[PDB]
C-alpha cells in the first residue's frame, strides 16, 4: 500500500553511505603496500663481498645502530677479511619513489627512509663531494628526488633550471648586505600593518595615543625575569622604547642625572624588542601601533609584552646561509604568406560505447582566452572505433595576425558531448612557431565544464601516457619561424599611426577611428570614465570596444581603464597589438588590486602580463604580497611558459622574506599531487629549496611531521575504522610514544605560523575527534622564554581527509573584508582562523580556544526534559557580568552583523547550531563554510545563509521581547547595511581573487559565472540605493518582518 | 509581439550556455536592449526593436562591424502539457533522475583519479624492483668475483666447509631473486587489471556525459515553461 507493491529487483542486499564521511586516498607509507613498519622487521645486507646477512631489525632503529650491528654480524659470515672498518662505508637502497638514495644521515631511522623492500647495500662514499648530494634535502621538502629533473628531455625545463639561478643569487645577494642585520630582517621579517595610520576606534582606546607597555629583562642565570611597565606614546618607535626601558633599569641613588645619560648610550644599542611567547622582532623604525602584536593588544584590551634580547643572543641563533650554484652551472612569422591550418592524424586510445554513441569528431578552435576565428570541427568520419581523420583543417586568420601568446584549444567529441581535450601553445618559449609532428595526450572533461573545448584548460599534454593520446602535424615553412623583435613590432605601430593620419574623412564611417583627433566631446569623455567603474565580469559591448580602441589614446589619462582596453582590442589583426604593445610600454602604474586582474586568464599577453608585474614591483608591498599570495601562485598556471617575469618576482620575493617563503613554499607543496603543476611546480620549489638558506633544514623538519601525521591517520582511517574510539585512542598513543615519532613531531614550527614554535608533545592532551574522518587533536608545549606570558600551550588540528582549500579562500576572503571595514572605520570583528592545505585533502585548523557551538551552550545549559531560546543568551551572561556583559554584547552585535554580511554576499554554506561559534568574551563566528559560491544551485535563490533565530536577536537587544523593535537591533541593522556597501565598493576585488583562483581545481570555481553569483548578491547592475533595497528586501524574508528604511 | 517578440546578463550566458556559432537573444537605462550574438554584446544608420532583428536574422553582420562573419539560431516539448501542477511533477522527476545522474558521475570521476593514481604508483613500483633486482642481480655477480676467487685460493682448507656455506649464502642470494621477480611479475598483471577497469570507467562516463546533458537540457525548459506562465519562483524549491 505504501509502495504500490513495486518491487524493485535490482536493490542487493550489502550495498558509500554506511559511514560516508572521509573521501580522499589513498597512500604507501614507510614501506612498499604498508602504512607502518613491523616493530621488529628483517632486513637484508648486502655487503661488498656479495653476503646477503640478513639482521632482524627494529624499525625505529638508526642506521649507525644498524651498521654496528652488521659488522658485528659479518664477521660471523664468510669472507670477513675483506671488509674495511665500518667506518669506510655508507648505506644504499631502492626507495619508494624508485631512485637508489645513498643514505648519509646515519642518525636517520629505517622507517623514515621510505624503503620499498626492507633491505640495504654496503658500499663505499660515490663521489668525493658528500657536500652536494644533500640535494636529498631538496628531494625530501619537495617530495620527488632531484635526479627526476636531471633527466627530462625538454630544452624549457633545463632552460628554466639553470637560467633561473640569476634570482636566487640577486636575492641571496641582498641578505649578506648589512650581515649579521640583514640576515636577521630576512629570517624575522618585521610583521607590520599596511598604513602607520590608526583607525578612529583603535586610537580611541589610548587615551590621548599612549599606551601602557611592558618591557622584561633577564639577569643572572635568567630565572628572575623584571617587569618594567612603561606608558609611552602609540607612535614611538622600538629604539625610543628599549631607552626608556634602559633608563627606568638603570635609573639608581648611585648614579647622578648625566651618569645615567652616559650608561644609556653604551646600553641602548646592544639590545632588540622581541615579543613574549613567540619568535617575532621588531626590528626597523616603524611606529609600534603599525607592527600588528601591538595593534591586535590595542583591541584586545591587553597590555603589550616584550623582551630586551641582546643582538648577540640573537646572532647566535641565526646560522650562515650560505648559497653555492649547483652541478648544472630564423625567418619573421610576419613574412609567411599563408593562412593557418593544422593537421589532425589519429585518436588512438578512445574509450566509448558503440552502442550508445554514433559518431564521434575533432572540435578546434584558436585562442587567446576568447577566440581569433570561427570555431572549425572536422568531418564525423570512421567514428568510435578504427578512429582516424587526415585532414587539414583550414582557419581563417593568416599566419601574421597570430599574437605571441596565441593557442591551439582542441577536443574530441559525440554527438553533442566532449569525450578529452587538450590545448597547445602555438609558440614555443623561444618565439618560435609551431611546426611539424606533436603528440598530444589529454586530458579528461571536468565536472563543470559542459561546453565543447575548453580553452581555460592548462596549456600543453597530460603526463599521465594512457589516455587519448591525439596525434597531429603542422605546416612547415622552410625555416624556425620565429616572432618579431619589439623594435620591429614598435616600428609597425609607427606606421601603424601614421597611415591612420591620412585616410578620408569619408572612410571615417568605420567607427574603430578616431576622426575625433586630439579635441573630443565632454559626454564621450564622461562615459569613458563611466566604462572604468564597472566591475572585470560586466560584458563590454562591441561598440564600447570599437569606442574604447578609437580612443585609445585619451585612455591614458585613466590608467584604471587599461583591462578594458585591453580586451577591446582585435588581438586577431597585427596592426591593432603592435600599435597596444606600444601603449603598455609606457603606460601609466596602477594599483596592484587592478594589475592583478592582467595576470587572470583573460589577459594571456606577456607585455601585459609584464606591465603587471612592473606595477607590483612599485606599488605592492611584502604586507599586501602574503596577503594575495594564494591568488599570484595560482594565477602562475596560466602563464604560458615556466620561465617567465611574474615566477622570477614571488622566487625573489620569496628569497627576500622568510615568512613569504614560508607560505610560499606550502602552497606549491599543497598543488604538487596535481599532474597539471607538478613540473612547473617542482621546479620552482627546487630553486626556493636551493636558495632559501637555513630555512630548508626547518621546512624538511616540518615536512617530515607532516608525513608522520599522514601515515598515522591513513592507517586510522583504513584498517582501525570498526574499532571503538578506545581501540583507535589506544593504538594512537601506542604510536606517538615510539621514539621516531618522538623525535618527528617534537621540536618543530607550526606550519601554520611559523613564528610560534612547537616543541615537547603533550599526549594525553592528544586525541581523536569524533568526526569519522579522523582528525587528531594535537598539543604542543609552547618552549619560548616566555611561554607563560603568551600561551603555555599550542594545540591545531591535523585533519586527513578533507579538501581544506575551499574554506581557506573563504577566511582570507572574509579577512579581507574585515581589514575593509576596519580601515573604513567600521569595527565589526570577524575571526578567520588559520586554515593550511598541505596537499590533497589534507590540512591544518587554528584551534580557537574558550568557543563552542552554540549546540553545546544549549547541550549544556539544556534542562534535565524534554532547549530553550535564552540559553545561548543566558550562557553568555554567566560569563560576561558587570559592565563586563554591555561590552560583550557590543562584541556579539558587531561579529554578528559582519558574519551576515560576508555569508549572504560569499553565499557560502546554509548555517546552524553546529557550525556557529561563540566565545566565553561573547564574539560569534562561523566554521566548516563547504561550498562557497553557492554550490548547490546547479540542481535565482539568491540565498540567505546565516539567517539570525530568535536566539541571536534576543541576545543583541539585551533581554527583551519583541526584539524587532528595539534601539539595539536598529544599531546591528545599520551595521550590517554600512558594512554591505562597503564591499560593494570594493567588488572589483572580490571578483578579481575569486577570478585568479580559477587556476586550483576547485568544482565551485570551474568558470566566470560561477563567480558570477557574487554580482547579484552585491547587486552591482543596480545603483547603490537600490542595492541597499535589495539587500534589506533580501533579509527582510529570511527573518520573517524587520527590514525596511 | 515587441514585448513578446519570442527572443526578447546572468541568466542570458546560461541559455546561450552550450549553444551554435550564429545563436542569440535581445536584452543601468542610464547607459544605452542588447542584442547577445554566440560565436558578442551589441548606430549612425538608424533608418529602423523587432526591425533591426529581422533585418540580421538572414543577413551576416560583417558589413555592421568588420569582424562579425556570422548571422540564425533565434532560440516546444515538455509533452506539450498545458497542466502546470503536471509539468511541476515532471520537473521534480527530471531533476531527481538529473540529480541521480551526477552521483553516479561524481563517484566515478573519483575513482578515475585514483585508478590514475593507484596505476602511475604501481609502475613506479615496478620501476622500483626492477632497480631492487637489477642490485641483488650486481650482488649475485658481485659474490661470483670474490667467492670464486677464494674457492680456488687455499681449496683444501674449509673444503667442502668452506664453498657449502658460501654456495647456500649464493642458493639463498639467486632465489631471493626468484621471489622478487615473481612478486614483479604478480605486480605487472595486477597493473593490466587495474588499467582495464580505468578504461571501462571512462567508458560509462562517456556514455553518462549525454544523458546528463539532455536530462538537464529539458529540465531547463520544462522550468522555463512554468516560469513563463506564473512567475511561482518560490513553488519551484519543493522540487
Ligand atoms: C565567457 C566569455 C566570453 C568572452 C567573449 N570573453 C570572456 N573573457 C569570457
Amino acid at each position: 500500500s505504501y509502495y504500490h507493491h513495486h518491487h524493485h529487483h535490482d536493490y542487493d542486499i550489502p550495498t558509500q553511505g554506511a559511514m560516508g564521511s572521509m573521501p580522499p586516498r589513498p597512500s604507501s607509507g614507510e614501506l612498499w603496500g604498508i602504512h607502518l613498519m613491523p616493530p621488529r622487521i628483517l632486513v637484508e645486507c648486502l655487503l661488498p663481498n656479495g653476503m646477503i646477512v640478513t639482521l632482524e631489525c627494529l624499525r625505529e632503529a638508526t642506521l649507525i645502530t644498524i651498521k654496528h650491528e652488521l659488522f658485528k654480524e659479518a664477521r660471523k659470515y664468510p669472507l670477513h677479511q675483506l671488509l674495511q672498518d665500518e667506518s669506510s662505508y655508507i648505506f644504499v637502497s631502492v626507495t619508494q619513489e624508485a631512485e637508489r638514495e645513498e643514505f648519509f644521515d646515519e642518525t636517520r631511522r629505517l622507517c623514515d627512509l621510505r624503503l620499498f623492500q626492507p633491505f640495504l647495500k654496503v658500499i663505499e662514499p660515490v663521489g668525493n663531494r658528500e657536500e652536494k648530494i644533500l640535494n636529498r634535502e631538496i628531494g625530501f621538502a619537495i617530495g620527488m628526488p632531484v635526479c627526476e629533473f636531471d633527466m627530462v628531455k625538454d630544452p624549457e625545463v633545463q632552460d628554466f633550471r639553470r637560467n633561473i639561478l640569476n634570482v636566487c643569487k640577486e636575492a641571496v645577494d641582498l641578505r649578506d648586505l648589512n650581515s649579521p642585520h640583514s640576515r636577521a630582517m630576512y629570517v624575522y621579517p618585521p610583521n607590520v600593518e599596511s598604513s602607520p595610520e590608526l583607525p578612529k576606534h583603535i586610537y580611541n582606546k589610548l587615551d590621548k595615543g599612549q599606551i601602557i607597555v611592558v618591557i622584561w629583562v633577564i639577569v643572572s642565570p635568567n630565572n628572575d625575569k623584571q617587569k618594567y611597565t612603561l606608558k609611552i606614546n602609540h607612535d614611538c618607535v622600538p629604539e625610543q622604547v628599549i631607552a626608556e626601558a634602559i633608563r627606568k633599569k638603570t635609573r639608581s641613588m648611585l648614579l647622578s642625572s648625566e651618569q645615567l645619560k652616559l650608561c644609556v648610550l653604551e646600553y641602548q644599542g646592544k639590545y632588540i624588542l622581541k615579543v613574549c611567547g613567540c619568535d617575532e622582532y621588531f626590528l626597523e623604525k616603524y611606529p609600534l601601533s603599525q607592527y600588528k602584536y601591538i595593534r591586535s593588544c590595542i583591541m584586545l584590551g591587553r597590555m603589550p609584552n616584550l623582551m630586551l634580547m641582546a643582538k648577540e643572543s640573537l646572532y647566535s641563533q641565526l646560522p650562515m646561509d650560505c648559497f653555492t650554484m649547483p652541478s648544472y652551472s630564423t625567418k619573421s612569422l610576419w613574412v609567411i604568406n599563408s593562412a593557418l591550418r593544422i593537421k589532425i592524424l589519429c585518436a588512438t586510445y578512445v574509450n566509448v560505447n558503440i552502442r550508445d554513441i554514433d559518431k564521434i569528431y575533432v572540435r578546434t578552435g584558436i585562442y587567446h582566452g576568447g577566440e581569433p576565428l570561427c570555431d572549425n570541427v572536422n568531418t564525423q568520419r570512421v567514428p568510435c572505433s578504427n578512429p582516424r581523420w587526415n585532414e587539414w583543417l583550414n582557419y581563417d586568420i593568416y599566419i601574421p595576425d597570430l599574437p605571441r601568446a596565441a593557442r591551439l584549444c582542441l577536443s574530441i567529441c559525440s554527438v553533442h558531448c566532449p569525450l578529452a581535450w587538450g590545448n597547445i601553445n602555438l609558440f614555443d618559449y623561444t618565439d618560435t612557431l609551431v611546426s611539424g609532428k606533436m603528440a598530444l595526450n589529454l586530458w579528461p572533461v571536468p565536472h563543470g565544464l559542459e561546453d565543447l573545448l575548453n580553452p581555460i584548460g592548462v596549456t600543453g599534454s597530460n603526463p599521465n601516457k594512457e589516455t587519448p593520446c591525439l596525434e597531429l602535424e603542422f605546416d612547415w615553412f622552410s625555416s624556425v619561424v620565429k616572432f618579431p623583435d619589439m623594435s620591429v613590432i614598435e616600428e609597425h605601430a609607427n606606421w601603424s599611426v601614421s597611415r591612420e593620419a591620412g585616410f578620408s574623412y569619408s572612410h571615417a564611417g568605420l567607427s574603430n577611428r578616431l576622426a575625433r583627433d586630439n579635441e573630443l566631446r565632454e559626454n564621450d569623455k564622461e562615459q569613458l570614465k563611466a566604462i572604468s567603474t564597472r566591475d572585470p565580469l560586466s560584458e563590454i559591448t562591441e561598440q564600447e570596444k570599437d569606442f574604447l580602441w578609437s580612443h585609445r589614446h585619451y585612455c591614458v589619462t585613466i590608467p584604471e581603464i587599461l583591462p578594458k582596453l585591453l580586451l577591446s582590442v582585435k588581438w586577431n589583426s597585427r596592426d591593432e597589438v603592435a600599435q597596444m604593445y606600444c601603449l603598455v610600454k609606457d603606460w601609466p602604474p596602477i594599483k596592484p588590486e587592478q594589475a592583478m586582474e592582467l595576470l587572470d586568464c583573460n589577459y594571456p599577453d606577456p607585455m601585459v602580463r609584464g606591465f603587471a608585474v612592473r606595477c607590483l614591483e612599485k606599488y605592492l608591498t611584502d604586507d599586501k604580497l602574503s596577503q594575495y599570495l594564494i591568488q599570484l601562485v595560482q594565477v602562475l598556471k596560466y602563464e604560458q611558459y615556466l620561465d617567465n617575469l611574474l615566477v622570477r618576482f614571488l622566487l625573489k620575493k620569496a628569497l627576500t622574506n622568510q615568512r613569504i617563503g614560508h607560505f610560499f613554499f606550502w602552497h606549491l607543496k599543497s598543488e604538487m599531487h596535481n599532474k597539471t603543476v607538478s613540473q612547473r611546480f617542482g621546479l620552482l620549489l627546487e630553486s626556493y629549496c636551493r636558495a632559501c638558506g637555513m630555512y630548508l633544514k626547518h621546512l624538511n623538519r616540518q615536512v617530515e611531521a607532516m608525513e608522520k601525521l599522514i601515515n598515522l591517520t591513513d592507517i586510522l582511517k583504513q584498517e582501525k575504522k570498526d574499532e571503538t574510539q578506545k581501540v583507535q585512542m589506544k593504538f594512537l598513543v601506542e604510536q606517538m610514544r615510539r621514539p621516531d615519532f618522538m623525535d618527528a613531531l617534537q621540536g618543530f614550527l607550526s606550519p601554520l605560523n611559523p613564528a610560534h614554535q612547537l616543541g615537547n608533545l603533550r599526549l594525553e592532551e592528544c586525541r581523536i575527534m569524533s568526526s569519522a574522518k579522523r582528525p587528531l587533536w594535537l598539543n604542543w608545549e609552547n618552549p619560548d622564554i616566555m611561554s607563560e606570558l603568551l600561551f603555555q600551550n599550542n594545540e591545531i588540528i591535523f585533519k586527513n581527509g578533507d579538501d581544506l582549500r575551499q574554506d581557506m579562500l573563504t577566511l582570507q576572503i572574509i579577512r579581507i573584508m574585515e581589514n575593509i571595514w576596519q580601515n573604513q572605520g567600521l569595527d565589526l570583528r570577524m575571526l578567520p582562523y588559520g586554515c593550511l592545505s598541505i596537499g590533497d585533502c589534507v590540512g591544518l585548523i587554528e584551534v580557537v580556544r574558550n568557543s563552542h557551538t552554540i549546540m553545546q551552550i544549549q547541550c549544556k545549559g539544556g534542562l534535565k526534559g524534554a532547549f530553550n531560546s535564552h540559553t545561548l543568551h543566558q550562557w553568555l551572561k554567566d560569563k560576561n557580568k558587570g559592565e563586563i556583559y554591555d561590552a560583550a554584547i557590543d562584541l556579539f552585535t558587531r561579529s554578528c552583523a559582519g558574519y551576515c554580511v560576508a555569508t549572504f554576499i560569499l553565499g557560502i554554506g546554509d548555517r546552524h547550531n553546529s557550525n556557529i561559534m561563540v566565545k566565553d568574551d561573547g564574539q560569534l563566528f562561523h566554521i566548516d563554510f563547504g561550498h562557497f559560491l553557492d554550490h548547490k544551485k546547479k540542481k535565482k535563490r539568491e540565498r540567505v545563509p546565516f539567517v539570525l533565530t530568535q536566539d541571536f536577536l534576543i541576545v543583541i537587544s539585551k533581554g527583551a521581547q519583541e526584539c524587532t523593535k528595539t534601539r539595539e537591533f536598529e544599531r546591528f541593522q545599520e551595521m550590517c547595511y554600512k558594512a554591505y556597501l562597503a564591499i560593494r565598493q570594493h567588488a572589483n576585488l572580490f571578483i578579481n581573487l575569486f577570478s585568479m583562483m580559477l587556476g586550483s581545481g576547485m568544482p565551485e570555481l570551474q568558470s566566470f559565472d560561477d563567480i558570477a553569483y557574487i554580482r547579484k548578491t552585491l547587486a552591482l547592475d543596480k545603483t547603490e540605493q537600490e542595492a541597499l533595497e535589495y539587500f534589506m528586501k533580501q533579509m527582510n524574508d529570511a527573518h520573517h518582518g524587520g527590514w525596511t528604511t | 509581439s515587441l514585448q513578446d517578440a519570442e527572443w526578447y546578463r546572468e541568466e542570458v550566458n546560461e541559455k546561450l550556455r552550450d549553444t551554435a556559432d550564429g545563436t542569440f537573444l535581445v536584452r543601468t537605462k542610464m547607459h544605452g536592449y542588447t542584442l547577445t550574438l554566440r560565436k558578442k554584446l551589441i548606430s549612425d544608420p538608424l533608418t529602423f526593436v523587432v526591425e533591426l532583428i529581422n533585418h540580421y536574422r538572414n543577413e551576416s553582420l560583417a558589413q555592421y562591424n568588420p569582424k562579425l562573419d556570422v548571422k540564425l539560431y533565434p532560440v516546444d516539448q515538455v509533452v506539450k502539457e498545458d497542466n502546470i501542477e503536471a509539468v511541476g511533477k515532471k520537473l521534480h522527476e527530471y531533476n531527481t533522475q538529473f540529480q541521480e545522474k551526477s552521483r553516479e558521475y561524481d563517484r566515478l570521476y573519483e575513482e578515475y583519479t585514483r585508478t590514475s593514481q593507484e596505476i602511475q604508483m604501481k609502475r613506479t613500483a615496478i620501476e622500483a624492483f626492477n632497480e631492487t633486482i637489477k642490485i641483488f642481480e650486481e650482488q649475485c655477480q658481485t659474490q661470483e668475483r670474490y667467492s670464486k676467487e677464494y674457492i680456488e685460493k687455499f681449496k683444501r682448507e674449509g673444503n667442502e666447509k668452506e664453498i657449502q656455506r658460501i654456495m647456500h649464502n649464493y642458493d639463498k642470494l639467486k632465489s631471493r631473486i626468484s621471489e622478487i621477480i615473481d612478486s614483479r611479475r604478480r605486480l605487472e598483471e595486477d597493473l593490466k587489471k587495474q588499467a582495464a577497469e580505468y578504461r571501462e570507467i571512462d567508458k560509462r562516463m562517456n556514455s553518462i556525459k549525454p544523458d546528463l546533458i539532455q536530462l538537464r537540457k529539458t529540465r531547463d525548459q520544462y522550468l522555463m515553461w512554468l516560469t513563463q506562465k506564473g512567475v511561482r519562483q518560490k513553488k519551484l524549491n519543493e522540487w
